[PDB]
């Protein structure tokens, strides 16, 4: 879910709100981060 | 001016006119507390009224009549078939359809004959008609035969040359032509009067019996919780919602359509997209309907879970995509969705407002749907897609009330009177 959640934030153009999300859950910025250049 | 008037009471229909007619309703019918009856195509499926000079009167009543079976075209453009016949010593009135037209006849004492219709489109991309609950009222007076679809007059036909028509003959509800096994017609509201109506009261009649507390599905019939719905788009027809691969928004497409070769034929298809289902607030119960200022979580099924459709509490712009997701509690979205019908004409749009809570004075804006940037080396610069929007806020205020806004939904669930 909030993996959902973060997937969605890049689905409208809101990078911030989706590292938000994933440190939330949460998780490092270092795996945030790449976790997102993947998406 | 009512002479006749059909109504459900206890597992049957009577007439409430005071004049005393007598209804007998065979087991062939199919009765609700809606007062729809359903005429199939089996032997005991009738009713017959026994009812106790040149006359002005008029026929009203509400009809949905189903679908062609594709592959059974020709014979419903080609066979006609009666559904009321009131005749006596060769002479009087029916209703006949014939595929997508239905028809009223008036035969005299000598057997001269003359008919009007109404004929709705079978190429249209969706129908308004086609099994779906539409108004019919037929007038007669000394010159013209009228009917009126929905309030409005459609067609006209002089009969000055017919000569008297017998009116008190039995009333026969049945099917009579050569159809099919699963032909059949819904009926309500079936009323007679001794005068000819004009255009303002049957108008006002249409509006008058459209009313109802509760919501309505495309078909016209009670919108209904805990039922499974395909959603349309009054303002978007062609579209649908589908939730994007690998992307829990929903991408909206366009539907596809009939795509074998009948040259009678064309229609989208219905049954496509997300199988949606509106739930309470609270929360399952036997036979809850719909009603309007309802509050509802609107759902929908993702391989067995079930899935809630969500907006962002804190978006920018003046629309953003929704949020179609797990039901789970988050800080970051509402799910509060009020169901409401702005519509002050008849109408089987309803809309879809976000709250915060039940209890709450904002409106934070509008399901519908709206076109967002492709990034990326794509197609298309924009893609259309299943949104909440601030702007419909104001226009839902515009009077009157636009028909064709993207931010009005139906409802459509499978019906035995669609198939594609």
């Amino acid at each position: 879910f909030a993996e959902l959640k973060a997937k969605f934030f890049l689905e409208i153009g809101d990078r911030d709100a989706a590292r938000n999300a994933l440190r939330k859950a949460g998780y490092s910025d270092e795996e945030a981060e790449r976790i997102i250049r993947k998406y | 001016n009512i002479i006749l008037n059909l109504r459900y009471k206890d597992n049957n229909l009577i007439d409430l006119s005071g004049y005393g007619a007598k209804v007998e309703v065979y087991d062939g019918v199919e009765l609700n507390d809606k007062n729809q009856f359903k005429l199939t195509s089996s032997a005991n499926s009738k009713i017959r009224v026994t009812q106790n000079v040149f006359l002005d009167f008029s026929v009203s009543f509400w009809i949905r009549i189903p679908k062609y079976k594709n592959d059974g075209i020709q014979n419903y453009i080609h066979n006609e078939y009666t559904i009321i016949n009131c005749m006596k010593n060769n002479s009087g009135w029916k209703i006949s359809i014939r595929g997508n037209r239905i028809i009223w006849t008036l035969i005299d004492i000598n057997g001269k004959t003359k008919s009007v219709f109404f004929e709705y489109n079978i190429r249209e991309d969706i129908s308004e008609y086609i099994n779906r609950w539409f108004f019919v009222t037929i007038t007669n007076n000394l010159n013209n035969a009228k009917i009126y679809i929905n309030g409005k007059l459609e067609s006209n036909t002089d009969i000055k040359d017919i000569r008297e028509v017998i009116a008190n003959g039995e009333i026969i509800f049945k099917l009579d032509g050569d159809i099919d096994r699963t032909q059949f017609i819904w009926m309500k509201y079936f009323s007679i009067f001794n005068t000819e109506l004009s255009q303002s009261n049957i108008e006002e009649r249409y509006k008058i019996q459209s009313y109802s507390e509760y919501l309505k599905d495309f078909w016209g019939n009670p919108l209904m919780y805990n039922k499974e719905y395909y959603m349309f788009n009054a303002g978007n027809k062609n579209s649908y919602i589908k939730l994007k691969k690998d992307s829990p928004v929903g991408e909206i497409l366009t539907r596809s359509k009939y795509n074998q070769n009948s040259k009678y034929i064309n229609y989208r298809d219905l049954y496509i997209g997300e199988k949606f289902i509106i739930r309470r607030k609270s929360n399952s119960i036997n036979d809850d309907i719909v009603r309007k200022e309802d509050y509802i979580y609107l759902d929908f099924f993702n391989l067995n879970q079930e899935w809630r459709v969500y907006t962002y509490k804190y978006f920018k712009k003046e629309e953003e995509k929704l949020f179609l997701a797990p039901i789970s509690d988050s800080d970051e979205f509402y799910n509060t969705i009020q169901i409401k019908e702005y519509d002050e004409q008849p109408t089987y749009s309803c809309q879809l407002l976000f709250k915060k809570d039940e209890e709450s004075t904002d409106e934070i804006g509008l399901i519908g749907i709206h076109r967002f940037y492709e990034s990326g080396i794509v197609f298309e610069e924009y893609k259309d897609y299943f949104c909440i929007s601030k702007w419909y806020l104001k226009e839902v205020k515009r009077k009157p009330y636009n028909l064709k806004l993207g931010c009005n939904w139906q409802f459509i669930p499978k019906d035995e009177g669609w198939t594609e």
